[PDB]
């Protein structure tokens, strides 16, 4: 139950409770039943204390959930800039494939995140990493008709 | 010069607001439906059919519903004066379906200057028109006293050469070799679908909606269902004929599915049998097609006519293969009235269309309405506020 | 928080079929059922039904990414607010029988929610759209039963109202959201919408009255009104933008001036002319407001609750040629407002609550909020 | 060839000529069927233009099949009922003869993108004889209660659809196809289709109803049953899908199964809250149908349904026609029980087998037919422009 009560801290940015949890004992690379452990849950939610002090404790950087999910993917997913920033900052994969073959780039792009997708560019994010379907975030967000997305990712080639 | 549009168009209305009180003063809820739909047909029917043009579609909508809305007034205030000879009248949902006709007949002519002209151009050309066309019809339904319930000839050939004769009086020489914005796009090519189903949908009532109440009426109904359905094999068998490899053509599709429609109008109340009517349907659509196909290409290279809609093809030829059908019809004696009388009406319409349309085209032709250059036309952002995106 | 939205899979499924299962066992325990002119009164209904679902359904959809949730959205709304309007209008003005009369009346209640959620469609989910419906009908309905107690007048009749409630009702309720665009094809969507509103404008004057000279008269100065209005706007546009064109999101609106501007007076109008003066004025003041409004959210919206307040003082002007009354119909106007604001302002501070899962203001105005598309990563 | 398709057109439309001038001879409920005609061809017309490049094909063709199958409707429905003599056309002629073309575009909506127009005109022509035969043996012999149709129009242009499409089956067509997709702007098309369908439901249903308590009550039960179905609908729409999305799918198709479902009890006195179960199990099977068993239908049955016209048409009409039977049981209509089931019966049987036949001869290499890459493509057929 402690470890439950550890990734409801991290999901809540209680980084408190997380903290005393951790000295408790508790694992820094537990994971709830859909395999998002605290550094997962701290990107979902932009907490971004919590990722610099998970990141501290030595918990894995590119360690995916089910879907195949690193915390990079799921910070541009969810619109975190400042999260991603702090990912790469760290050493995040920039570049990690999904099960199904997304990239955070094209997460970034699906859901018109224009800050994300500038960084992940700037950070040597490869806008030809095709998924299993064959789109890339170009195709994606022109689909979608996010238009300054398409705009960017064409202007950088 | 800027304000030239919004002032002519307020001096209009206070113009009909000032012919309404001096004039106007208040079987309704028998005949609303039908008014009802004639009115979807004016309004979303013409106005959407026009929307097949790729970078056109505000003005095409926009610009029907702009010369509409004032017709019915002008229409209402013409059309009462001619019959009460200059007297106050008063007015029921007649006038309202008859407003309607003479705006439907305004449309018809801007589908051949569609493109090419201002709406300031089209606010001119609605007043115009419906004079020539009120007295026109006048002239057929009291003098001659012919029978043309549909509006083959009053409507559809009048409005049709009146537009063409505007259109040889504007001709372009730049537009003669066509024109890149004169093209359609494939969701502008559905949002025409719409416009053509509605208009082939409401037809009947469109052709019954003056009939007198009884047989008429419902043999109005009854034949222009059947025409209009006969008109749609015909249309797209012979789209199929013409074209390249047998692909059907949305043009043909769109406008030649309603010849139907338009060359049963003098007959719709006439006894010519349900099959006398699919006849005329299917004769009707054949010749719409061939129309597309082979005439307005001939009109616009080499007569200097350019008909942006080919209104020619719909309205033109269908009207007078229905006003030349009244003529057979009184001769079968599925008709009264004399023979003389139709063909008489069948003469009047189209020589009032082109004599008022060549005038009106004069009037159109100073450079004073602010009518797009030759590179601009058929594109609405000489006159409106287009979005980046499609 | 996250830009992401969150599963919706549990909430609005109950919420919508424990609203379902509410109603029809409300009418199973409340309503019972009931000639020459069965068809003629049944196309009036008909007509309200057609400007509810396709008029204002397609009239928002304007926006660039939103067609979809605008049309669906409404066509939801519709399907919740008559069968609840149903309901209330029978709890509130006696069993519930059931008569054309009664669908048709419940559908105006319906297009009094329909039009306020113009103001805040692209903001909001479905969840809060059903609260939205919910509180909008129960609060339309107490207005309507407290003006009957209090100045005498029917309860049905006293919906007449309509239009000035609906424009400050989603006005509040859109100032109360979270602070957050046009293409062609939904712009031409949006005009068929507009051009049914401004075709079957004359139904919506003439549902509640009674007598057939009436509803004639009615229907043509809503006829003749509208026609005006349409040529002010489309003539006038070109004034009220800076760039010195047609604006087709102005025209949409600014069609229907005219209807508003007669609204609650076209069956004491007794002339023509003057339905067609009050047109040019309605249009007028259409173009002035959207010329002068932005200077001092939806601009519409903001248009449209001038044109309500003109439409009630011209049958003020009007209703003493056919001073205590003037007195009891300025009451009767302020306390619709009054009650509108209050109840927008409720609905807007129940919209806020977290559990409605609302979009995040950066994902306003986008169909894939709401909507499966496909070739996207879903989910964590 | 080429000129196969303008031939049969030319050859139909003078079959029909002389068959009027055989046949035929010459006001309340003309607004009734302007509310049907719009369902017809806007309703059903824009409904199938969800498929992205197919626009024109389904509009076009639903056009052309409805024009064809009115007339032909007109001719075969009267000479049923006048037993080979002469016989007039009133208001009610024309609602019919629309109803058959409603029938037809159902049955299209399963072939959808897989056919050929000259296919269509043939299978217009034997699909309105079976359904008008269908019709007459229900209305006449059996003498059962479908006034809205959900047994003879819906049943059985949702079978009749299902055994072409059957026999129809392209193996390469089984696991997808690249055109087979909607678009965003087409998913707005569709949505009008939808809208006019909903909107004018109650005329459809109550159009041929007995004037007066007959004719208010399928007014009054249709327009409550698509309410409630409407709700239902997106709920179940939403419950079915990822994270709780909305599917355009659902919502443009399952919002109108209330309508279908109702049909056989529409005139009956179920009560609106009868009217309003009906339309809520209708949402939640049409819903579920295009979820679990059009895939289960198109990979496992090899019977591939464009449109799923199966989950609105084809399992809520055998809802209303089991509704039509329990209706019964309870008294609310004095029809006989049997002859209820056996409408239902025959209804999707007599769809089955000339489906069958219809589909056998559809299947000869005469009519065509596109290729399997070029299925779902208007260019087949359609000179297409050069944008969107
Ligand atoms: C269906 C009816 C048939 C009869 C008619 O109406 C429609 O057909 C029309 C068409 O034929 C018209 C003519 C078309 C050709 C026109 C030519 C035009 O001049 C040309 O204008 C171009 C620039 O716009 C050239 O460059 C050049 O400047 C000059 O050559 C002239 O000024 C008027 C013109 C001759 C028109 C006069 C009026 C018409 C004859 C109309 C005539 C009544
Ligand atoms: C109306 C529906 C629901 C049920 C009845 C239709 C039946 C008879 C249809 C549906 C499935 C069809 C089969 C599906 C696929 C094949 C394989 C093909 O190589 C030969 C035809 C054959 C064998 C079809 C024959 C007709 C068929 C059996
Ligand atoms: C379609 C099959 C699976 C059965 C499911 C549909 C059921 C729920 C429908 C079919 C017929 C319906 C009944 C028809 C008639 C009446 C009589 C009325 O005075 C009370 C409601 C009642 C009793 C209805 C309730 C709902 C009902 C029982």
């Amino acid at each position: 139950d402690a470890a439950t009560s550890f990734l409801r801290a991290a999901r809540s940015g209680n980084l408190d409770k997380a903290l005393d949890h951790l000295r408790n004992g508790v694992d820094i690379n537990t994971c709830n039943q859909n395999g998002l452990n605290g550094l997962h849950l701290a990107s979902k939610e932009g907490h971004v204390k919590m990722v610099v002090e998970l990141l501290h404790k030595e918990i894995i950087l590119e360690t995916t959930t089910k879907k195949g999910n690193t915390a990079l993917h799921i910070a541009a997913l969810a619109g975190q800039d400042e999260v991603v920033r702090e990912l790469v900052n760290y050493g995040a994969n920039v570049n990690a494939q999904s099960q199904k073959g997304f990239t955070p780039l094209y997460m970034a792009a699906q859901e018109n995140h224009l800050e994300v997708v500038k960084f992940l560019l700037e950070n040597g994010a490869n806008q030809n990493v095709a998924t299993e379907d064959g789109f890339t975030p170009l195709a994606v967000a022109l689909q979608q008709g996010h238009e300054n997305v398409v705009a960017h990712l064409i202007n950088y080639g | 010069m800027r304000f030239t549009f919004p002032l002519m168009a307020i001096v209009l209305e206070i113009a009909m607001i000032v012919l309404f009180g001096l004039f106007v003063e208040y079987i309704f809820f028998e005949l609303y439906p039908l008014f009802q739909d004639v009115h979807v047909m004016i309004f979303v029917g013409f106005g959407f059919l026009m929307t097949f043009l790729k970078k056109y579609g505000f003005s095409s909508v926009g610009i029907n519903l702009l010369v509409a809305a004032l017709g019915l007034q002008w229409g209402t205030i013409v059309q009462g004066i001619l019959q009460s000879q200059g007297q106050k009248f008063n007015i029921g949902i007649k006038n309202m379906i008859n407003a309607d006709f003479s705006a439907a007949t305004v449309l018809i002519s801007f589908g051949a200057v569609l493109g090419k002209t201002s709406p300031t151009q089209m606010l001119i050309m609605t007043i115009l028109e419906i004079v020539f066309f009120a007295h026109n019809e006048y002239l057929v339904s009291e003098i001659f006293k012919a029978s043309d319930i549909g509006a083959s000839m009053t409507i559809h050939a009048f409005g049709a050469y009146f537009g063409l004769a505007v259109a040889g009086i504007l001709y372009r020489s730049g537009l003669r070799k066509g024109h890149e914005n004169e093209e359609s796009a494939y969701y502008s090519d559905l949002f025409a679908m719409i416009g053509t189903l509605f208009l082939w949908m409401f037809w009947p009532s469109f052709n019954s909606a003056i009939a007198e109440p009884g047989d008429k009426q419902c043999r109005a109904i009854v034949n222009t269902y059947f025409s209009l359905a006969a008109c749609v094999l015909t249309a797209f068998a012979f789209s199929s004929l013409v074209e390249h490899r047998g692909k059907l053509n949305m043009v043909h599709i769109q406008n030649a599915t309603l010849a139907g429609g338009v060359a049963v109008g003098t007959c719709a109340d006439m006894a010519i049998h349900p099959f006398g009517s699919m006849i005329i349907g299917s004769i009707a659509g054949m010749v719409s097609v061939l129309g597309y196909k082979f005439l307005t290409p001939l009109f616009t290279t080499k007569l200097r006519i350019h008909d942006t809609c080919g209104v020619h093809n719909l309205h033109g030829l269908p009207g007078v293969v229905g006003g030349l059908a009244g003529i057979v019809a009184v001769a079968m004696g599925a008709s009264n009235t004399s023979m003389a009388m139709q063909a008489a009406a069948l003469g009047s319409s189209i020589g009032t269309a082109v004599v008022g349309g060549l005038m009106t085209g004069l009037i159109l032709k100073l450079p004073l309405w602010g009518q797009p250059s030759d590179q601009n036309c058929y594109d609405d952002s000489v006159y409106w506020k287009v979005p980046k995106t499609r | 928080s996250s830009k992401y939205p969150r599963s919706v899979r549990r909430c609005l499924p109950l919420w919508a079929l424990t609203l379902e299962a509410a109603l029809i066992l409300l009418f199973y325990f409340f309503t019972h059922y009931d000639q020459k002119g069965l068809v003629a009164s049944y196309q009036v209904g008909q007509d309200l039904t057609v400007m509810a679902a396709l008029g204002l359904g397609f009239l928002t959809s304007n926006f660039r990414r939103h067609s979809w949730s605008s049309v669906a959205f409404n066509l939801f709304m519709l399907a919740l607010g008559v069968q609840w309007a149903i309901l209330l209008d029978g709890f509130l003005s006696q069993k519930v029988v059931i008569t054309l009369f009664s669908i048709r009346l419940a559908t105006m209640s319906a297009m009094s929610v329909l039009i306020s959620a113009g103001a805040v469609l692209g903001k909001v989910n479905l969840a809060q759209l059903v609260v939205m419906v919910l509180v909008e009908v129960t609060a339309l309905g107490t207005l309507r039963m407290v003006i009957s107690n209090i100045f005498n007048t029917d309860y049905h009749m006293n919906l007449r109202h309509f239009y000035v409630f609906a424009a400050y009702f989603g006005l509040t309720v859109a100032w109360c959201l979270p602070k957050p665009q046009r293409a062609t094809i939904p712009s031409l969507s949006a005009m068929l919408g507009a051009l049914f509103l401004w075709m079957f404008w004359p139904s919506v004057n003439s549902p509640l009255l009674r007598s057939p000279i009436q509803r004639k008269n009615a229907m043509f100065n809503t006829y003749y009104a509208l026609a005006v209005s349409v040529v002010t706007a489309i003539s006038g546009s070109s004034l009220a933008h800076p760039q010195r064109k047609i604006s087709m999101t102005y025209v949409h609106s600014a069609v229907l001036a005219g209807g508003v501007a007669v609204g609650t007076s076209c069956h004491l109008i007794p002339s023509p002319w003057l339905a067609m003066v009050l047109g040019l004025v309605a249009g007028l003041i259409s173009i002035g407001g959207a010329k002068c409004l932005p200077v001092c959210i939806s601009v519409m919206h903001s248009i449209f609750s001038l044109l309500g307040l003109l439409g009630e003082i011209t049958y003020i002007v009007l209703l003493v040629l056919h001073g205590f009354q003037v007195l009891l119909s300025i009451g009767e106007l302020s306390l619709a407002i009054v009650i509108a604001l209050t109840s927008g302002l409720l609905t807007g501070l129940l919209l806020n609550l977290k559990i409605w899962k609302a979009p995040h203001v950066a994902k306003y105005f986008d169909d894939q909020v709401f909507w499966k598309f496909p070739h996207l990563a879903v989910g964590f």
